[PDB]
């Protein structure tokens, strides 16, 4: 009896077996019906994302994603495997119940559990108190956590994440005459972003370096032989995280949302939050982002405050890894919701 | 308590290095 961990994101499903060090299955959270990699290759049906900004919004398509996960990706019988799922911070109660109902009634799992994504990322770093910045394809959150409890008044949601950065790179690539328009082309630009982009330690100074020579330029070649060369676009793209005005958003940037979130917590915990800033999710992978965040938070915090940013190399899968850890601890085993409990009490048991 | 045992296990889990290599 081996537990499964399924971490459902706006852009990517990460799934696998509890006890493994990484998800074996990672695929696009897309329904075209076709699911995942199948759907993109056969773009031609239309593509829908059943999770928007971290929240499940299309339950029929979400069910196809879970089915594809169990049967085609992991090749398991779900009725034999306790299953740990993940949810966004502030996921409405109704959504949690419906996830529980689908798992027990449609997939017949013997047991299940739903954990908050940011909390899992904190656990993966060995911590039970800290503040997580979780930034994926569709949403970014700041989640302060006290001994495993996400502090609900201090959680911040920011609708600025990887897909917005990809779209912004598509826009600014036109300055050099390049044209990427198609959804297929968006996938190309996504990969360019991932390969060439970085966070400047100081933006204004980096802009000056980029204007004064070509030393910051890098190139990416498409299969047809087109060479895409960019300079300041490399760091302007993720700068958006720190300056959302780049894409017409009024919001504060991620450094400030981190600070604001800490400031909505009791003063007596702020020290431990400042010293345990954990970075999670694919959009935190930009080289230089940890050092920039350290600098920005330092500029916002009390002058004597010890500031520490933890950015693990595995952080594209930290949520998933935290679930894998949690689900295989002997001390967690009594916390599964069992099919017997669901059978007697129904969906609302999940809030227990 | 229940939670202190889980919390302690999380602190001493050793992270991904103690999980199975895929
Ligand atoms: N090396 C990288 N550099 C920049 N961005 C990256 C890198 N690797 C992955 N990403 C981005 O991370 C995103 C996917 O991350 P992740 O799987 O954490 O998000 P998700 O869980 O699908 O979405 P969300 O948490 O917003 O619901 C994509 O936008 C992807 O382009
Ligand atoms: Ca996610
Ligand atoms: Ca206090
Ligand atoms: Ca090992």
């Amino acid at each position: 009896t081996t537990a499964l961990v399924c971490d459902n994101g706006s852009g990517l499903v990460k799934a696998g077996f509890a006890g493994d060090d990484a998800p074996r299955a990672v695929f696009p959270s897309i329904v075209g019906s076709y699911v995942g990699d199948e759907a993109q290759s056969k773009r031609g049906l239309t593509l829908k994302y059943p999770i928007e900004h971290g929240i499940i919004t299309n339950w029929d398509d979400m069910e196809k994603i879970w089915h594809h996960t169990f049967y085609n990706e992991l090749r398991v019988a779900p009725e034999e495997h306790p299953t740990l799922l993940t949810e966004a911070p502030l996921n409405p109660k109704a959504n949690r119940e419906k996830m529980t109902q689908i798992m027990f009634e449609t997939f017949n799992v013997p047991a299940m559990y739903v954990a908050i994504q940011a909390v899992l990322s904190l656990y993966a770093s060995g911590r039970t108190t800290g503040i997580v910045l979780d930034s994926g394809d569709g949403v970014t959150h700041n989640v302060p956590i006290y001994e495993g409890y996400a502090l609900p008044h201090a959680i911040m949601r920011l609708d600025l994440a990887g897909r917005d950065l990809t779209d912004y790179l598509m826009k600014i690539l036109t300055e050099r005459g390049y044209s990427f328009v198609t959804t297929a082309e968006r996938e190309i630009v996504r990969d360019i972003k991932e390969k060439l982009c970085y966070v400047a330690l100081d933006f204004e100074n980096e802009m000056a370096t980029a204007a004064s020579s070509s030393s910051l330029e890098k190139s990416y070649e498409l299969p047809d032989g087109q060479v895409i060369t960019i300079g300041n676009e490399r760091f302007r793209c993720p700068e958006t995280l720190f300056q959302p005005s780049f894409i017409g958003m009024e919001s504060a940037g991620i450094h400030e949302t981190t600070y604001n979130s800490i400031m909505k917590c009791d003063i007596d915990i702020r020290k431990d939050l400042y010293a345990n800033n954990v970075m999670s999710g694919g959009t935190t992978m930009y080289p230089g982002i940890a050092d920039r965040m350290q600098k920005e938070i330092t500029a916002l915090a009390p002058s004597t405050m010890k500031i520490k940013i933890i950015a693990p190399p595995e952080r594209k899968y930290s949520v998933w890894i935290g679930g894998s850890i949690l689900a295989s601890l002997s001390t967690f085993q009594q916390m599964w919701i069992t099919k017997q409990e669901y059978d007697e009490a129904g969906p609302s048991i999940v809030h227990r | 308590s229940l939670h202190s045992a889980l919390l302690e296990a999380i602190h001493s889990s050793g992270g991904r290095e103690k999980l199975r290599k895929v």
